[PDB]
């Protein structure tokens, strides 16, 4: 979530994946999002890999 | 976005023109150039090519650009054609014929011309050669070029120098890795001590060219002159005093002459366009049609700059706060709203032009139509549709 | 070369600038020289590839 | 092992002197570090997303300081300084 000034200079950027705070920050395109509940769609679950199916 | 140019026009129009003996070598790689602007800027007179045509340059891309540049003498103009057995093609510069090349004949004004004369040889300059003391605007051109081995010094041993009472040959001590002469006495009672050496009286006309230390070497492509002919007996330390090394005077060398390029207050300079890698490469001409014309407002002129295609009306709005590399500006959604030219440092705001509809009311008992243009002015409709 | 290395312009160097066998001119896709402000303190780089296009 | 041609054959050893120094400063993109300007697109007073390539924060810098003083070892090649440049 890159923020540009009046002269087009980057000052603050949101990671969107460092923690849940970055997700809520870049979910509404604002450095300070409004109050309320935020259902984080895309939460990390860290699953396992499954391959080579056997008959 | 555009790429930096090769700056060929800045090199061809250089005031420091070189002599035909030492042509300037310049290679252009990974850049762009315009043939039309180059030909319009230079004062060209003729354009010829070998196994190629100027019409095939448009579309085909070459691997690299190789150019040649040297002054053209006034008396040596009729022998510049390919295949001519003149003095220039025999000892000054060789023109390749088995590869695709182009010949450019352009002229430069006589004023602001600085000549540069320097022999591109090792043994010629190392064996006592000072600066080329010539007149202004003097085009020097060699006639006969000779080559020597890497183990031959143009001098002999001091033991035989003192053995001749009259017409003794000068000698000194050349560095290690060199061979002396083979002087011998042939007294036939004509003088007190008549002794002669090899390559006499001159290397061009010798009775035994096999025993001569230097032979006539023809010039080749991409190789300058091997050196002028010098007599072994005409140079060296007299009486073998052992003062300096085997150094020879500049006046001992022969086989060159000079001319001038003063013709209608202008000088001609030859240009060889050596091109390689037909229809394959990176650097080549880009004379195609590009959207770089005289832009103007009051009409939605088509814009195709910076890889973005759209239709819109340009508007002159001052914008100096842009960065040194910034060329455009986008909106919140991500669509183009303007740009900035990189050749005139001008900024424009793109406004979409009229593409709306028109309302027409019709009645069953009527014949005409009540056309109504929503959100428009009568002047715009009259100046953009019809009368 | 199997053992590449580069030299410095200040004082001397251990070896010479010879880490290849470029006896002629090769073919490059981008060959030019750009000068940067040497008086600065930091320098950030970025090199990522997408669809076979270098950056 | 990186090269495919032989140039030098003297003053070559195999002494273990490599040091995989890891930095103690993590990636901080809150002040524009790591963020790269778009190749041609430019935005003014806009906070728009960009699914580009940025370094992951919370990851310490891996220092690669390699030099040579009249001698060089083949040990620095491959593991551990030369890593697989994935993307
Ligand atoms: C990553 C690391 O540990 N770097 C060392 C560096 C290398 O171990 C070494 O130079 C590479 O050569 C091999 C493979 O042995 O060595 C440094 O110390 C040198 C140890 O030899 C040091 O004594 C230097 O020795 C010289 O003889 C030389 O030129 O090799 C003289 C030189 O003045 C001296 N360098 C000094 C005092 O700075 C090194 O080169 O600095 C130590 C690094 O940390
Ligand atoms: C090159 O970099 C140096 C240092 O990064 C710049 O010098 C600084 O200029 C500002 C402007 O007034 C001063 O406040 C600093 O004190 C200067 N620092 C130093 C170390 O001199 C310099 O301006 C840069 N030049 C360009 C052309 O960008
Ligand atoms: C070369 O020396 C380095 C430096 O000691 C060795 O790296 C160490 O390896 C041990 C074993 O895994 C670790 O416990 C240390 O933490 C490592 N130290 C550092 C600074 O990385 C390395 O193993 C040596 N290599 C060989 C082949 O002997
Ligand atoms: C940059 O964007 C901000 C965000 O919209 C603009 O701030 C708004 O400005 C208008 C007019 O001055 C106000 O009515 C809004 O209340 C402002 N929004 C907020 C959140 O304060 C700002 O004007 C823009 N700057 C430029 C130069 O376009
Ligand atoms: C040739 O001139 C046109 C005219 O603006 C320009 O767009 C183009 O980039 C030029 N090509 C070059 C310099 O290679
Ligand atoms: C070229 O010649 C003109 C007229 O003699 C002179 O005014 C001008 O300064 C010269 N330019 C250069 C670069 O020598
Ligand atoms: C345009 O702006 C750049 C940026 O400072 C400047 O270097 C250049 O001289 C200006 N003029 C032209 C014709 O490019
Ligand atoms: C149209 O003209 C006919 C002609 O007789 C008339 O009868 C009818 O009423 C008219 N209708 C309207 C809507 O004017
Ligand atoms: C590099 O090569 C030159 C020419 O052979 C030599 O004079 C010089 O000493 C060399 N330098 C090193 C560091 O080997
Ligand atoms: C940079 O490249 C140009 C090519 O036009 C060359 O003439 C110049 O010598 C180069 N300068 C350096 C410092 O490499
Ligand atoms: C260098 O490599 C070539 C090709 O592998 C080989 O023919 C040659 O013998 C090698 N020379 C040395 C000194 O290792």
């Amino acid at each position: 979530l890159l923020k540009f000034d009046d002269r087009g200079v980057i000052t603050n950027a949101v990671d969107c994946s460092s923690s849940f705070f970055s997700e809520i920050q870049c979910k509404t395109k604002s450095l300070l999002p409004n109050t309320g509940v935020y259902d984080l769609s895309g939460f990390t679950v860290k699953p396992v890999a499954t391959v080579h199916r056997r008959i | 976005p555009d790429l930096p140019d090769c700056d060929i026009d800045k090199w061809l129009n250089n005031f420091n023109v070189p002599s035909p003996l030492n042509w300037e070598r310049k290679i252009f790689s990974n850049c762009n150039f315009n043939l039309s602007t180059l030909l319009r800027l230079v004062h060209t007179d003729s354009f010829s090519c070998n196994n190629f045509d100027e019409s095939k340059i448009y579309g085909s891309c070459f691997k690299s650009i190789v150019l040649d540049k040297f002054a053209i003498p006034n008396s040596r103009r009729s022998d510049l054609q390919l295949g001519s057995s003149g003095f220039l093609q025999s000892s000054n510069y060789k023109i390749d014929t088995t590869s695709s090349s182009c010949q450019l004949y352009y002229s430069l004004p006589a004023i602001n011309v600085t000549i540069n004369n320097y022999n591109p040889s090792s043994w010629n300059r190392r064996y006592g050669f000072n600066n080329f003391n010539l007149s202004s605007h003097s085009v020097v051109y060699s006639r006969y070029c000779f080559s020597v081995n890497n183990t031959f010094c143009p001098c002999a041993k001091p033991s035989f120098a003192s053995s001749c009472k009259s017409h003794k040959p000068p000698s000194a001590s050349c560095p290690i890795g060199t061979n002396y002469r083979s002087c011998e006495s042939t007294t036939v009672l004509d003088h007190t001590d008549w002794c002669r050496c090899s390559c006499l009286p001159d290397p061009i006309t010798a009775y035994d060219p096999r025993s001569c230390s230097q032979k006539k070497s023809l010039v080749g492509v991409g190789e300058h002159c091997a050196g002028f002919g010098v007599d072994e007996e005409k140079c060296g330390v007299l009486d073998g005093s052992y003062n300096v090394s085997c150094l020879c005077s500049t006046d001992a060398f022969l086989g060159w002459s000079y001319d001038t390029c003063v013709s209608n207050n202008r000088c001609n300079i030859f240009s060889n366009f050596i091109l390689n890698g037909i229809n394959s490469g990176t650097t080549c001409s880009n004379d195609l049609l590009q959207p770089n014309t005289e832009v103007f407002t009051d009409v939605c002129v088509d814009y195709d700059l910076y890889g973005i295609t759209g239709q819109g009306i340009f508007k002159e709005v001052s914008a100096v706060y842009y960065n040194s590399w910034q060329n455009l500006l986008y909106d919140f959604n991500g669509n183009i709203i303007g740009f900035k030219d990189f050749v005139t440092n001008k900024t424009y705001n793109i406004f979409p032009c009229y593409a709306g509809r028109v309302s027409a009311a019709f009645h069953q008992n009527a014949s005409s139509l009540a056309l109504l243009y929503r959100n428009l002015k009568c002047s715009y409709v009259l100046n953009n549709i019809s009368l | 070369c199997e053992y590449p290395h580069t030299i410095c312009k200040s004082i001397g160097s251990s070896r010479n600038e010879s880490w290849h066998f470029d006896k002629s001119e090769p073919l490059c896709l981008f060959k030019k020289n750009f000068t940067y402000n040497v008086s600065t303190d930091w320098l950030y780089f970025h090199f990522y590839q997408e669809r076979g296009t270098f950056y | 092992v990186i090269g495919d041609f032989n140039c030098t054959n003297f003053a070559i050893n195999d002494l273990n002197t490599t040091i995989p120094r890891i930095s103690e400063y993590v990636v901080d993109v809150s002040y524009g570090l790591g963020t790269y300007y778009i190749l041609d697109r430019v935005y003014l007073n806009t906070t728009i997303l960009f699914t580009g390539y940025f370094p992951k924060s919370g990851a310490n810098f891996r220092d690669l300081s390699l030099k040579g003083t009249t001698k060089l070892s083949t040990l620095w090649y491959q593991k551990p300084f030369l890593s697989d440049f994935n993307n």
